[PDB]
C-alpha cells in the first residue's frame, strides 16, 4: 500500500557490499506494504551502515530501485610540500585515522586529520604551517589523497623569562633548560626552536632545581607562551 | 518509468537531510506564509533558508544524541495539550490532526520529540555559555527603581495632529475633527498603531506611537493632567495645544504595594537581561556549530 | 613498472609467469592487478595467487599479512581452508633454518614460538574442516610439531638436570606429562623426574615415578 | 637543513610615490641600544615641550623637544649591581602624568621617575610583568600584566589599590590592552577575546562582552587577543580583536551595536565620523562611525609589518619594519609622500602632539620628523 506492494528489490552501484549484507541493512523485506516513511527511514539506514555516500530510492510500480554510490576506495597517498616533516611519520599517521591503501575514503575524517597535522605543525613552532587534502577521483570509483603541506618559517624563542627568583639568577636557572633564549656564535649545533614537550620538560628540571635545594615550597603559579604578531617570535614566561 | 521516491539532499556529518522532510518543511512555511504571505514572499531564498534549518537540526540532533539526552512519552503527554485555544486535547486534537496531516497518529508525535530534543540541549549548551554579573542586573533596574516615585507606572502611546504656528479657524476645526474621528475610531476598536502610522506626525508615527513605560508625574502637564483618572486601555480625547491637537493611550499599568523608599524589582531585570544573553550566545553557537561541522549539498 | 594493459591481459601475464615459476614477476603482475582493481571479479583468485606466490618466494611476513587479510575480509569463502592450511605451513616453514639444516643439527632446542603457532593454526584448520582435502598433511604436522615441542620441554628439563635445579626439573616433566603426555619426549624425560625426586630425598614420588616408568617400560 | 630553505609567506614590495611635500627630520637622539629584536611596547612620550624615552637596557633620556639637546639621563638598572648589573627590561611604554614619568618593567616592577630630575620617585613589584603602557587617570596608574591581571596603583603613595583577574588562554599574542578611562569606568581589553569594564573607586566589574569570532578548534584559529587599546567617544566603546570584529558597544550596557570582519592588534584612530584602522595585515581603512561601511582601503603595504598610525596634519602617518614613514590622504587614501628616516625600522607606536610628530626606531634613535 502507499508505496504500492513490493515484488522485487534491486541494488545498484553496488561494488564492494555484497547484495546480502545490503539487504540486511534494509528494515524492510519486501513487506508488501511501504509507505513514504519506510522509505525515509531505508534511507537513513543504509546511510547510517557507513558505506555510501550517496542513496536513492526510486520505484517502477512494483520494483524498489535503490541506487547508492559507494564511499570511493583509497588508490594512493601522496605527500608534497613537506621540506621537514618526513613521509614515513606522516605516513604512520595515516593509518591511525583510517586512511590506508585498499581502504575506504571517510570524507568526514578529512577535516580531522588536516586539523591534527597543523596541530602537529603548531607544537614545533611552525605557526602559519597549513595542511589541506585533494581528493582527486580515478575511475572504477577510486581516488588519491594528495597532502599539499605549506610549511612556514619555525618561530624562534625570543625570550625565556622567571618572574619571582629572588634566590637565583634567571641566566643560572635557564642554562639548565632545554630550550634556548640565545645561542653563542662558535655553538653552532643548538638553535631557538620551539617544542611544547621540551617546555614541559623544562618545567619539570626547573621545579627538580628548586627543591633539590631544600625549598619544598617552590611552585609555579602559571606559565605563559606568547607569540608576537608576524608569528616567529615566541615568548616563554 | 522508474519514479523517484526519496533522495539525499545533503550530508551532514554522519547523518543526511531527506528531500521528504526538505517538501515537508516546504509544506510548513507555506502554511505559515499562508496566513500572511508578506512573511515569506521569497521561494528560492526560502529553499536555501530551509536547507540550512535542516542543517542546523540535524548538527544539533547529533550533538544531542552523542550526549544522550532522550526524551520519555511520558514527558510528551500533556506537553501539546492546553495549548490549542479551547481544544480538547489528546483526544480531539488527534482527531482534527487527521484532516490536515496524520495520515499516521505517531508522525506528530515523533516530531514533536525531536524538536523537544533539539530544545533541550541548544537551552542547555546556549545557557552553559552564559555568564550574568549581579552589578549588571542592578545598573539595568536601577533606572526603574528610582523611576517607581509613582505607586503606578502607565504604558502609554501618544498620536499628533499638527498645526501651524499661526493656523487659521478653518485648519484647527480640520484638525479638531480629524482628531474627533481618530479617537472614535480607536474607541470603536480601530488598531491605535495603524491609526498613528497614518494619521500621527510625531517622530513615533513609524513605530506605531508607542511612547513605553513612564511615570504619569514627568510626562508635559496636559498629559499628567488628562491622565489622573485614565485606566489600562482607555482612549482620551484631544488635547488642544499651540502646535496641534494630542491624543493619547494606555497599553497597561503595573505597580506593588510594597514601599519603595528596587523593591523586588531585580527580578524581571534578570529575566530581561538572561533573555538577550540567550539570544545572542544561541546565535554564536549555532554559527560555531555550522562552521565546525561536516555539510555537503547534494541537492544538485 | 607494470604496462596499464586492461584486466584480462595483466591476469593472464600474471597466471602465465606463475606457471613458469618465475615468482617475482608474477607476484609483481598481482600487486598492480590488485592495487589498481582492489574489488573487481579477479579479487579472491588474485588474492589466493598473492599468498601461493608469497610463501613460494619466501616472503612469509607477506604471506601471513595477505592470509590475514583474506581469512578477516572472507570469512565463509568456500576455500577458506587452503588459507588456514597455508598459514600453517607458513609458520612452519619460519621455524626452519637451511644452514643447519645442511649440517643436521636438531632445532628442537630453538625458539618454538612459531612451532607453536603452526601447532595452533593447523589444529584449528583440522577441527573446523574434518573433510578438507589438506586434513591428512595437517594431522602429521600436527604429530610432528607436537613431538618438537615435546623435545624442546625435555631439553630444558636435561639442561637443568645438569645444573642441578631440581625443582624446576620436577616442574618441566610435570608441565610435559599434563600438555605432552602422549610423546616420545615425556617418556626419554621420565627417568629425569625419578632422579630429581631422589636428590631431594623424597622417596615416595621417587617410587610412584618409577612405577609409572615400569609400568611403561618401552 | 631546511631552516634556511624555509620561506615566509608574503611581503609587499615598496610602494612608487611622488612627494607632494619635503618631509625632513629636525632632529635625531640616540637613546641607546633601543628594544632591539624584541616585541615591545616602549615608545616615547611627550610633556611640556620635553621628551622622555628609553630602552631595554634601563637608560631613561629627557630630552629637549625643539632641538633634541638631553636635558637629563638615568640607568634604572641594579644600583649595587647585585647581579651583572641586569637589564631593567624596560617594556611599559613611556607615560608621562603630572610630575611624574611611568615605566613598565618585564621583573614585575613599575617605576615612577622624577619629571624635574629623573629620580625614582617610587617603584612596586606588580603581579607579572608589566606589558601595557600605564593609563594614569582619578589619581591611579592602570597596568595590565602579563598573567592577565589588571591592577591599580597609587600616584603618590604607588601601592597597589585593587586588581583584576582576567582569564589568560593557552597561547596569545605578545603584549597586552592599555585601559582606557570613561566617567570612572576602565575599560579593557583581554587576551581571552573579551572586552570587560570595571569600576576605579574599588575594581567591581560592570559588564564583560565578548568581541571576539574564534571560528577554529586549532590554537593558532583561536587567538582572539584584543591587544588594543578601546576608545570611548560619545557613549559607545570601540574594540577591535586579533582574527575578530571592530566592534561598537554600549558604553553603559556592553550591549554590541554593530560588527565588522576586521581584525589587528595596532591601535585606530576614531575621529569625527571616520576609525582608520591598520588590519593585521598592515592594510589601511578608513570606515564610518555609524557603521562598518568601508570608505577607502589602501593595500599596497600588505606584510609589511607596520606601526599603529597617527593623525598627524590632517594626514595619516604608519611607520614600517624596514624604516619607512608613508603619508596617506584620509579624505582618499592616496599615498602623499614616503620617507627612509631610519635603517634598523620601526615597530612602536609614532606620537603626534602639540604640532610635533616623535617616533623612535628598533635601534633606539628618537626622530622628530617635521615637514
Amino acid at each position: 500500500a502507499e508505496g504500492f506492494v513490493v515484488k522485487d528489490i534491486h541494488f545498484e552501484g553496488l561494488q564492494r557490499v555484497a547484495v546480502g549484507a545490503a539487504l540486511l541493512s534494509m528494515p524492510v523485506r519486501t513487506g508488501d506494504t511501504v509507505n513514504d516513511e519506510d522509505i525515509s527511514n531505508t534511507i537513513r539506514a543504509l546511510f547510517a551502515t557507513g558505506n555510501f555516500e550517496d542513496v536513492r530510492v526510486l520505484r517502477d510500480g512494483d520494483t524498489l530501485l535503490v541506487q547508492v554510490k559507494e564511499r570511493p576506495t583509497i588508490a594512493s597517498i601522496t605527500f608534497s610540500g613537506n621540506k621537514s616533516v618526513k613521509d614515513d611519520m606522516l605516513k604512520q599517521n595515516l593509518e591511525a585515522s583510517g586512511v590506508r591503501v585498499g581502504e575506504s575514503l571517510d570524507r568526514t575524517t578529512i577535516a580531522d586529520i588536516e586539523k591534527g597535522l597543523e596541530d602537529f605543525y603548531y607544537s614545533v613552532g611552525k605557526y602559519s604551517a597549513s595542511v589541506k587534502a585533494v581528493v582527486t577521483p580515478l575511475p572504477r570509483n577510486r581516488v588519491d589523497l594528495k597532502l599539499v603541506f605549506q610549511e612556514g618559517v619555525s618561530a624562534e624563542i625570543q625570550q625565556i623569562n622567571i618572574v619571582g627568583n629572588h634566590a637565583f639568577t634567571t641566566d643560572e636557572l635557564i642554562s639548565h633548560f632545554q630550550l634556548r633564549d640565545e645561542v653563542p656564535w662558535w655553538n653552532v649545533v643548538g638553535d631557538r626552536k620551539y617544542q611544547k614537550q621540551k617546555l614541559a620538560g623544562d618545567l619539570e628540571t626547573l621545579r627538580s632545581y628548586y627543591l633539590d635545594r631544600g625549598y619544598a615550597r617552590f611552585n609555579i603559579d602559571s606559565t605563559q607562551v606568547s607569540l608576537t604578531p608576524d608569528k616567529k617570535g615566541i615568548y616563554v614566561t | 518509468a522508474p519514479q523517484v521516491v526519496d533522495k539525499v539532499a545533503a550530508v551532514v556529518n554522519n547523518g543526511v537531510v531527506l528531500e521528504s522532510d526538505v517538501d515537508g518543511l516546504m509544506q510548513s512555511v507555506k502554511l505559515n506564509a499562508a496566513q500572511a504571505r508578506q512573511q515569506l514572499p521569497d521561494d528560492a531564498t526560502l529553499r536555501h533558508q530551509i536547507m540550512e534549518r535542516l542543517i542546523m537540526d540535524q548538527i544539533i540532533l547529533q550533538m544531542g544524541q552523542k550526549m544522550g539526552v532522550k526524551i520519555s512519552d511520558e514527558q510528551l503527554d500533556q506537553a501539546i495539550a492546553n495549548i490549542a485555544k479551547q481544544n480538547n486535547m489528546t483526544l480531539d486534537q488527534m482527531r482534527s490532526r487527521l484532516a490536515y496531516d496524520g495520515l499516521n497518529y505517531n508522525t506528530y508525535r515523533n516530531q514533536i520529540r525531536k524538536e523537544m530534543i533539539i530544545s533541550e540541549v541548544r537551552n542547555n549548551e546556549v545557557r552553559r555559555r552564559i555568564t550574568i554579573l549581579p552589578q549588571e542586573v542592578e545598573s539595568l533596574a536601577q533606572q526603574v527603581g528610582n523611576q517607581n516615585d509613582a505607586s503606578t507606572e502607565l504604558n502609554l502611546s501618544h498620536i499628533l495632529i499638527p498645526l501651524p504656528e499661526n493656523p487659521t479657524s478653518d485648519q484647527v476645526n480640520e484638525a479638531e475633527s480629524q482628531a474627533r474621528a481618530i479617537v472614535d475610531q480607536a474607541r470603536n476598536g480601530a488598531d491605535f498603531g495603524k491609526l498613528a502610522i497614518a494619521h500621527s506626525a510625531d517622530q513615533q508615527a513609524l513605530n506605531g506611537g508607542q511612547m513605553g513605560w513612564g511615570r504619569i508625574q514627568e510626562l508635559p502637564g496636559i498629559f499628567a493632567q488628562a491622565l489622573s483618572t485614565a485606566k489600562k486601555g482607555d482612549i482620551v480625547g484631544p488635547i488642544r495645544s499651540g502646535v496641534g491637537f494630542h491624543i493619547l493611550k494606555v497599553n497597561d499599568l503595573r505597580g506593588e504595594s510594597k514601599n519603595i523608599s528596587d523593591a523586588a524589582q531585580k527580578d524581571r531585570a534578570y529575566r530581561m537581561l538572561m533573555n538577550r544573553k540567550f539570544s545572542e550566545e544561541a546565535a554564536s553557537w549555532m554559527q560555531e556549530q555550522r562552521a565546525s561541522a561536516y555539510v555537503k549539498i547534494l541537492s544538485n | 613498472e607494470v604496462p596499464d594493459n586492461p584486466p584480462n591481459e595483466i591476469y593472464a601475464t600474471a597466471q602465465q609467469k606463475l606457471q613458469d615459476g618465475n615468482w617475482r614477476q608474477a607476484i609483481t603482475q598481482l600487486e598492480a592487478l590488485d592495487n589498481r582493481y582492489p574489488f573487481g571479479p579477479y579479487s579472491q583468485q588474485v588474492q589466493l595467487d598473492l599468498i601461493y606466490a608469497y610463501y613460494k618466494n619466501a616472503d612469509l611476513p607477506l604471506a601471513q599479512a595477505a592470509i590475514d587479510r583474506f581469512i578477516r575480509l572472507n570469512p565463509t569463502h568456500p576455500n577458506i581452508d587452503y588459507v588456514m592450511y597455508m598459514r600453517g605451513l607458513t609458520n612452519m616453514a619460519l621455524d626452519d633454518s637451511a644452514l643447519q639444516g645442511f649440517f643436521g643439527v636438531d632445532r628442537s632446542d630453538r625458539d618454538p614460538q612459531h612451532a607453536r603457532a603452526a601447532f595452533s593454526d593447523f589444529s584449528k584448520l583440522v577441527r573446523g574442516y574434518p573433510n578438507s582435502q589438506y586434513t591428512t598433511d595437517a594431522t602429521k604436522r600436527l604429530v610432528f610439531l607436537k613431538d618438537r615441542l615435546a623435545k624442546y620441554e625435555y631439553s630444558v628439563a636435561e639442561y637443568y638436570t645438569e645444573r642441578g635445579a631440581w625443582v624446576a626439573v620436577v616442574n618441566r616433566v610435570e608441565g610435559m606429562l599434563r600438555d605432552y603426555p602422549d610423546t616420545q619426549a615425556t617418556r626419554d624425560a621420565l627417568p629425569l623426574m625419578e632422579n630429581a625426586y631422589r636428590q631431594m630425598q623424597m622417596n615416595a614420588q621417587a617410587e610412584k615415578v618409577a612405577k609409572i616408568i615400569a609400568a611403561n617400560s618401552s | 637543513l631546511f631552516n634556511s630553505e624555509e620561506d615566509v609567506v608574503k611581503m609587499s614590495p615598496l610602494p612608487t610615490v611622488e612627494n607632494q611635500f619635503t618631509p625632513t627630520t629636525a632632529w635625531s637622539t640616540s637613546v641607546g641600544s633601543g628594544i632591539g629584536n624584541f616585541y615591545s611596547n616602549l615608545h616615547p612620550a611627550l610633556a611640556d615641550n620635553v621628551v622622555y624615552a628609553a630602552d631595554r637596557a634601563g637608560l631613561v633620556k629627557a630630552l629637549n623637544a625643539d632641538d633634541g639637546k638631553e636635558i637629563w639621563s638615568v640607568s634604572l638598572a641594579e644600583k649595587d649591581g647585585w647581579f651583572s648589573k641586569e637589564p631593567a627590561l624596560l617594556s611599559g611604554g613611556v607615560t608621562v602624568s603630572g610630575g611624574h614619568v611611568y615605566i613598565g618593567s618585564e621583573k614585575a616592577q613599575v617605576y615612577a621617575l622624577n619629571t624635574s630630575d629623573g629620580t625614582v620617585a617610587w617603584q612596586t613589584k606588580v603581579a607579572g610583568e608589566a606589558l601595557s603602557r600605564p593609563v594614569v587617570s582619578d589619581g591611579l596608574v592602570l597596568i595590565h600584566t602579563s598573567n592577565g591581571q589588571l591592577q591599580a596603583l597609587n600616584e603618590a603613595d604607588g601601592a597597589v589599590k585593587w586588581t583584576v583577574n582576567l582569564d589568560m588562554p593557552s597561547l596569545s599574542l605578545r603584549g597586552e590592552s592599555a585601559p582606557t578611562t570613561a566617567f570612572g569606568a576602565a575599560v579593557v581589553g583581554g587576551d581571552n577575546g573579551r572586552v570587560s569594564a570595571v569600576l576605579m573607586e574599588q575594581g567591581q566589574m560592570i559588564w564583560q562582552q565578548r568581541i571576539s569570532q574564534a571560528t577554529g578548534s586549532t590554537e593558532i584559529d583561536r587567538l582572539s587577543d584584543v591587544d588594543t587599546t578601546p576608545v570611548v567617544v560619545n557613549g559607545v566603546v570601540f574594540a577591535l580583536a586579533y582574527n575578530g570584529n571592530l566592534t561598537a558597544l554600549d558604553l553603559r550596557s556592553g550591549q554590541i551595536m554593530w560588527k565588522r570582519e576586521l581584525g589587528s592588534v595596532n591601535d585606530f584612530i576614531v575621529d569625527g565620523n571616520r576609525i582608520y584602522l591598520v588590519d593585521q595585515n598592515d592594510r589601511v581603512m578608513a570606515l564610518t562611525i555609524d557603521g562598518g561601511v568601508t570608505l577607502w582601503t589602501q593595500s599596497d603595504l600588505l606584510h609589511r609589518l607596520l606601526t599603529s598610525p597617527v593623525l598627524y596634519n590632517g594626514n595619516l602617518v604608519v611607520g614600517d619594519s624596514e624604516g619607512y614613514l608613508h603619508w596617506i590622504n584620509v579624505e582618499d587614501g592616496r599615498f602623499v609622500a614616503q620617507q627612509k628616516v631610519d635603517s634598523s625600522g620601526f615597530q612602536t607606536e609614532p606620537v603626534a602632539a602639540d604640532g610635533k610628530l616623535l617616533i623612535q626606531a628598533k635601534d633606539g634613535t628618537v626622530y622628530s620628523i617635521t615637514r
